[PDB]
């Protein structure tokens, strides 16, 4: 139900044609910068050359081949955890700020 | 030794800014218009330049004066008409800018972004001096709705009107006035550029994409000068057809007839590029709800960057927000045709109904679609 | 055999000093012949409808 | 913002042909047309629409005010 | 927004208060003095003694 | 693993001159030099 | 802060209206010429009057 | 001296956009005639007729103009 | 109510075609001597007709045909002078007011930008001039105003100026009302854009230099990106 | 943190323009004349800006500007002489700017 | 530069759009002028480097 529109919206963006996943894809921030210096070498170095692909085919107007594009299941959300903690941690200093 | 582009001051400035400066590799045609906005300004200084070594700014000699230059002064119809026409293409080049911006997000650039709004006003000003100067009878009549617009304004009102008019109304001290005026703020625009260059250059360029682009870099100088020079290129091939293929295509009739101040031409209408703005301001009946909304109508480009909601910068993986965007756009076109057209039945309707959807688009629709979005990408 | 652009690169174009002589001197020419092309093809469509074709009667 | 230092990439291999040893203009009709048609095809379905509604409204528009111009034979019918 | 909705900076804003009720006394006397309001002037004494 | 690698083909885009393996590119990088250059003189000239 | 003021107001007055200007503020319209259901128009503080 | 205007004009009153509009124009005129005190004008009718005249005026005219 | 004017075939409409410069020197005879007693061509002078429609022993007697005012000489006294080819057009009346009162009160336009200020241009022109017809039923308009329908009110305030035979053509062109309105028209077109002829050309040059620049920088974008463009990527991770 | 008036780039052009610019200790009252020839090219520029509002560069005209600014404008004259005397204001400043520099060798830059 | 055989009218009006655009030349040209010389400093009096007493 939900998951079918979901589905549809993952499709309907284009970042799974580029072989993007969607964190790689989030607007980088400062919050959004701590994430991505926290990451592990292993996806920080997934992350950049992911990104440095999905750049190449954008410049020649160019699409990956649909067997490599990205599945809706197989998508996997590397930044959440740490762009969560360091949201959370940012809460709580703002909070401390507060009074 | 040391490289003379890297190590002499000017030099390196120079090369800093359009040699070697980092560059995105996948900015797509949309962003050869800022090139090709600055290519228009030269285009449009030398040009006014050349006008002025034989326009009189006398009410008695201005149409005179322009006469003079289309007929007796040797090439002096390419370069009066290689002006009329820059004007628009300036404009062109200006909302397609902005629009790239809005579309791809690049308005996250906070000092560029309000650096490039008050170019916009500038250039607007300019552009609306500028038509006054051939004092025709549109020039003379347009001039006198768009400054007594100012009136409504409460207490200061008439005061400041015919502070700017030099009088009673329209006369001789306005056209001498706008003349000073629009030959000082095109240079004032090229300052305001080098800041926005600078700015721009503090924070690189975005992509289409609207992910940072630091890991595929490529040099200006070997790519981008090219490109730029290929856009320059078709941008004189588009100017050139309209200044001699069709060089009154975007321009009133009315503008050939001497300016008459006991008479009103038959329709009054500012240039095209000014139209959706004087839709606005028609729409609302209130003269100042519609002075506020014509300033409104380019305020919210401030406002912008608050609105933006959604976790991705640019909308190239946004579909909804694309179909926004586009409806956007569309109303822009209809803000046009309707300021285009009279204040009659038919319009007036389309005109309020255009001016609510395009501030609801912008304020409201846009902000809760991205939310929506990003609910469904699981954020 | 050296090719044609072989030829060339070799002759005038290895060298910018020649390479500019090239584009100064084609220049010249080609003024000359695009403008004489350009205002025969303007003429041609315009048979008859220009002073210079019609001068002769009234003088 | 030099160049030198402007991020931290690792393990990242590119190769490039000169300009001169490749084709400036390869398959620019073969694999250009049919790229664009992709392109169009998705661009169409949104950008189309919303400009598809300015058609129907400049039609309309134009029509109503056309009509109303139009003498009403009731007004100087009696 | 509600990051500055809290007691500490209710006690920056008091802390402020009168120094920015000193620069809107200052701003309304230099509007005022510049454009020569005639309004405002009209009651100020001695100030009076001119139009 | 420097051995592993192995520089990918682009056949689909060298130039027919410059295609053929067996060939050494000098005699065709005159005329492959002449064509661009041809271009760009061209181009200067209408310029 | 006197200097200064002084200095902005008199450009500020070479903005306003000139005393040219002002001198044709009031006009003497001759009745006697206008015929009767005639509206003749003259150009008073440079806008039409009727 | 026949003016070629009045002969091609004359064409327009064959075709059928020309033959519609003439008798929509004939009538509203007779309307106007009898109704003592009307209004009511042929200005909105005559320019049908003549809109659609001058169109076909203007494909053949300037043919016999020389 | 408004009637637009219709396309007609003119010669000019061409993207590459231009005047007739034939119709132009009819068209200044039209001018001369029937559109003259009134409108005033005051941007136009006779020098500019030395290279367009007569030549300069041409355009020099037609100067001198007319009589023109000169400055003063000694006493004072303004007089006329033979007339010469720097001198512009005479306007026919000495003040806009003096012309209205010989017109019932309507100003004759200036016919310099008659074609590029009135919209639809020559098209306009040439029905208005050729539009003259019976009023319709129920309009009464006032003496003085004539029936055009393609004049914005339809009660223009000069009379059909134009009927068959009104000037001799020296060219012997049958001097019928559209042919005269023709020749008209294509000189106020000229009138108002002297620079058609030449605009045309620069178009043609132009038109031809950016075909033959286009692909050619072009060509060299494109072989200074290939290098981007081919370029392969490879993420080898130890 | 970081200052605003060292890090934002406007800013930071304009402190080490005239804020926190290392200049000698001991130049002279000759060492004002260029920041002299600024201030006058500012308001040269601003006093013609304000004439040209009433300048027409017509034969016909031109005269009956000048004298139209001179009696008509309010504070015309002022405006006018400031002009007209600012330019020979201007050319004092340059001719004592370079005679510093020849004097104190600052020619070598 | 007159525009003519003399000066007149087209050369007042060349003069009065080169004096307007030039002073807007002069200020670039003073912008370049104080880089440069903010890139070696200010010369003093004594002719001495003064970077000890800045
Ligand atoms: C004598 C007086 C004449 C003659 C022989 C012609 N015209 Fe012209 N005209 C005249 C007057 C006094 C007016 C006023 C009517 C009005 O108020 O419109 C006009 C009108 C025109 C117009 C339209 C003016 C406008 O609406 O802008 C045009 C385009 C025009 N007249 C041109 C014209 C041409 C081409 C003629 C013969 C070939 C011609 N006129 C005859 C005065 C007179
Ligand atoms: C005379 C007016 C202007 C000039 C000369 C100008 C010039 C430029 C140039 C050269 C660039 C470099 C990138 C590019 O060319 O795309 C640029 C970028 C930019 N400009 Fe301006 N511009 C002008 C008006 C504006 C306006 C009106 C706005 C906003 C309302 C604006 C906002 C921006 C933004 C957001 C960018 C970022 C582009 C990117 O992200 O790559 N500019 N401008
Ligand atoms: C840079 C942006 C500029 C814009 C957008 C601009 C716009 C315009 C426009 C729209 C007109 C009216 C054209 C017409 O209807 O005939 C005009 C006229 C004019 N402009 Fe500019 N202009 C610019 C720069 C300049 C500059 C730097 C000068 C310097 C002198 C100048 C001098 C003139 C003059 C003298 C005219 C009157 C001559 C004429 O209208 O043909 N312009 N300008
Ligand atoms: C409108 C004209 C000028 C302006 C606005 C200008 C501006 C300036 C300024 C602001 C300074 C720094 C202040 C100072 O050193 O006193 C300066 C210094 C200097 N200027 Fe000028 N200047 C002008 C004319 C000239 C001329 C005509 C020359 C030489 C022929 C010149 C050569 C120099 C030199 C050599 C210095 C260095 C002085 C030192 O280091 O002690 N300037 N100028
Ligand atoms: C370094 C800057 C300038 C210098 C040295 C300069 C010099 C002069 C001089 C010597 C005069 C003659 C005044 C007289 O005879 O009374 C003059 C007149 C004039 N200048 Fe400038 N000028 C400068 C800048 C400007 C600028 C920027 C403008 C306009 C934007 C301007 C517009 C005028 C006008 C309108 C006049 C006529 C004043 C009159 O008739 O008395 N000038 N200028």
């Amino acid at each position: 139900w939900l998951e079918g529109i979901r589905k549809w919206y993952y499709n309907a963006a284009g970042f799974n044609k580029l072989g993007l996943m969607r964190d790689d894809t989030i607007y980088e921030d400062d919050d959004v910068k701590e994430a991505i210096r926290r990451l592990p070498e292993n996806l920080y170095n997934d992350r950049v050359f992911r990104i440095k692909r999905a750049l190449d085919l954008t410049m020649r107007q160019q699409i990956l081949p649909k067997e490599q594009w990205t599945k809706y299941e197989e998508d996997k959300f590397y930044l959440e955890p740490y762009l969560k903690e360091v949201i959370r941690e940012r809460k709580e200093r703002e909070e401390w700020a507060k009074k | 030794m040391t490289n003379i582009r890297k190590s002499h001051p000017l030099m390196k400035i120079i090369n800093n800014a359009f040699i070697d400066l980092p560059a995105p590799s996948n900015i797509s045609s949309w962003w050869n218009f800022g090139s090709l906005l600055g290519i228009c300004l030269i285009l449009q200084i030398l040009t006014g330049l050349f006008l002025a070594m034989h326009y009189t700014s006398d009410t008695t000699t201005a149409f005179s004066s322009v006469t003079h230059i289309c007929r007796d002064v040797n090439y002096g119809w390419v370069i009066r008409y290689l002006h009329a026409n820059g004007a628009s293409m300036f404009f062109i080049c200006l909302f397609i800018h902005v629009g790239r911006g809005l579309y791809y997000g690049s308005y996250m650039f906070l000092e560029t972004w309000n650096i490039g709004v008050v170019l916009l006003f500038t250039v607007m000003a300019t552009a609306f001096m500028g038509y006054v100067l051939p004092w025709g009878q549109m020039s003379f009549w347009g001039a006198t709705v768009i400054t007594n617009l100012l009136s409504a304004i409460p207490y200061i009102g008439t005061d400041l009107v015919e502070w700017i008019w030099g009088g009673f109304s329209v006369d001789k001290a306005t056209l001498t006035r706008f003349f000073a005026f629009h030959f000082i703020l095109p240079f004032i625009i090229t300052a305001l550029a080098a800041v926005h260059l600078l700015f721009l250059h503090e924070t690189g360029s975005n992509n289409p994409t609207g992910i940072s682009s630091d890991m595929d870099k490529i040099p200006f100088h070997p790519y981008y000068t090219i490109k730029d020079i290929l856009g320059a290129l078709f941008m004189m091939l588009i100017l050139l057809i309209l200044v001699l293929f069709s060089p009154d295509l975007l321009g009133d009739p009315d503008n050939y007839t001497p300016a008459n101040p006991l008479n009103t031409p038959p329709h009054i209408k500012p240039e095209w590029y000014f139209l959706f703005a004087y839709a606005i301001l028609r729409s609302i009946p209130n003269k100042l709800g519609g002075v506020l909304a014509l300033v409104a109508s380019i305020l919210i480009l401030i406002l912008m960057p608050m609105l933006h909601t959604s976790k991705q910068r640019s909308m190239m993986f946004r579909p909804l927000s694309q179909c926004l965007f586009w409806m956007l756009v569309a109303d822009l076109i209809t803000l046009t045709w309707i300021g285009g057209q009279p204040v009659e039945h038919p319009f007036i309707i389309i005109g309020q109904l255009a001016s609510i959807l395009y501030f609801l688009i912008i304020l409201v629709l846009m902000p809760i679609t991205s939310i929506i979005e990003n609910n469904l990408l699981k954020w | 055999a050296p090719t044609l652009t072989a030829r060339l690169y070799s002759l005038l174009f290895r060298r910018t000093s020649t390479f500019a002589l090239t584009i100064a001197v084609g220049a010249l020419f080609f003024e000359r012949a695009f403008d004489q092309g350009a205002d025969a093809i303007y003429e041609h469509i315009n048979q008859g409808k220009l002073w210079k074709h019609i001068k002769h009667k009234y003088e | 913002r030099e160049f030198g230092h402007l991020t931290r990439m690792r393990h990242v291999i590119t190769y490039s042909l000169s300009p001169f040893e490749q084709r400036a203009f390869p398959h620019y009709f073969t694999k250009g047309i049919p790229n664009v048609l992709r392109r169009t095809r998705a661009c169409i379905l949104r950008v189309a629409p919303p400009f598809v509604v300015f058609y129907l409204v400049y039609t309309w528009g134009t029509q109503e005010f056309e009509k109303s111009k139009r003498k009403n034979p009731a007004a100087y019918e009696n | 927004l509600s990051r500055f909705l809290g007691p500490r900076y209710r006690e920056l804003a008091r802390n402020w208060i009168p120094t920015a009720s000193m620069w809107g006394a200052v701003g309304a006397v230099g509007l005022v003095w510049a454009t020569d309001w005639r309004l405002i002037l009209d009651w100020v004494p001695y100030i009076n003694g001119k139009f | 693993s420097h051995t592993d690698i192995r520089v990918p083909d682009f056949s689909d885009y060298r130039r027919a001159e410059v295609l053929d393996s067996t060939k050494s590119s000098k005699e065709s990088s005159d005329a492959r030099k002449g064509f661009s250059y041809l271009i760009t003189a061209t181009t200067t000239v209408g310029v | 802060a006197y200097a200064a003021k002084n200095a902005v107001s008199q450009f500020v007055s070479s903005m306003s209206a000139s005393a040219d200007v002002l001198a044709m503020s009031k006009i003497e319209i001759k009745l006697s010429d206008i015929p009767e259901g005639k509206n003749m128009a003259f150009k008073w503080r440079g806008k039409p009057l009727f | 001296l026949v003016d070629p205007l009045t002969t091609v004009r004359e064409q327009c009153e064959q075709i059928e956009k020309c033959i519609k509009a003439r008798e929509r124009l004939e009538l509203c005129d007779q309307r106007v005639s009898s109704r003592s005190q009307t209004e009511e004008d042929c200005t909105e009718e005559l320019f049908d007729f003549l809109h659609a005249r001058d169109h076909c005026v203007a494909h053949k005219l300037f043919n016999s103009l020389k | 109510l408004e009637l637009h004017a219709p396309s007609y075939p003119w010669s000019h409409r061409g993207l590459l075609s231009s005047l007739d410069h034939t119709s132009i020197r009819r068209g200044f005879q039209v001018y001369k001597q029937v559109c003259s007693s009134c409108h005033s061509m005051d941007y136009v002078a006779y020098r500019h007709l030395v290279g367009v429609c007569y030549t300069e022993e041409e355009a020099k007697a037609l100067a001198e045909e007319v009589e023109v005012q000169d400055g003063p000489n000694e006493d004072g006294e303004m007089f006329m002078r033979p007339g010469k080819l720097s001198d512009y057009f005479p306007k026919p009346y000495p003040n806009p007011e003096a012309a209205r009162a010989a017109n019932n009160g309507a100003l004759p336009p200036d016919l310099s930008y008659i074609v590029r200020a009135r919209h639809g241009g020559e098209d306009y022109v040439f029905s208005l001039l050729t539009g003259y017809c019976e009023p319709p039923t129920g309009v009464s308009l006032r003496e003085g105003l004539y029936f055009n329908p393609y004049f914005p009110g339809q009660a223009i305030a000069m009379a059909p100026p134009i009927y068959n035979e009104v000037l001799e053509f020296d060219d012997g062109t049958p001097a019928t009302m559209s042919q005269v309105a023709k020749d008209v028209c294509t000189f106020l077109r000229w009138a108002s854009e002297p620079e058609h002829d030449h605009r045309k050309r620069m178009g043609l040059k132009m038109l031809m230099m950016m075909g033959l620049l286009l692909p050619l920088v072009y060509a060299m974008k494109r072989h200074k990106w290939s290098v981007l463009k081919s370029r392969k990527l490879a993420y080898r991770p130890p």
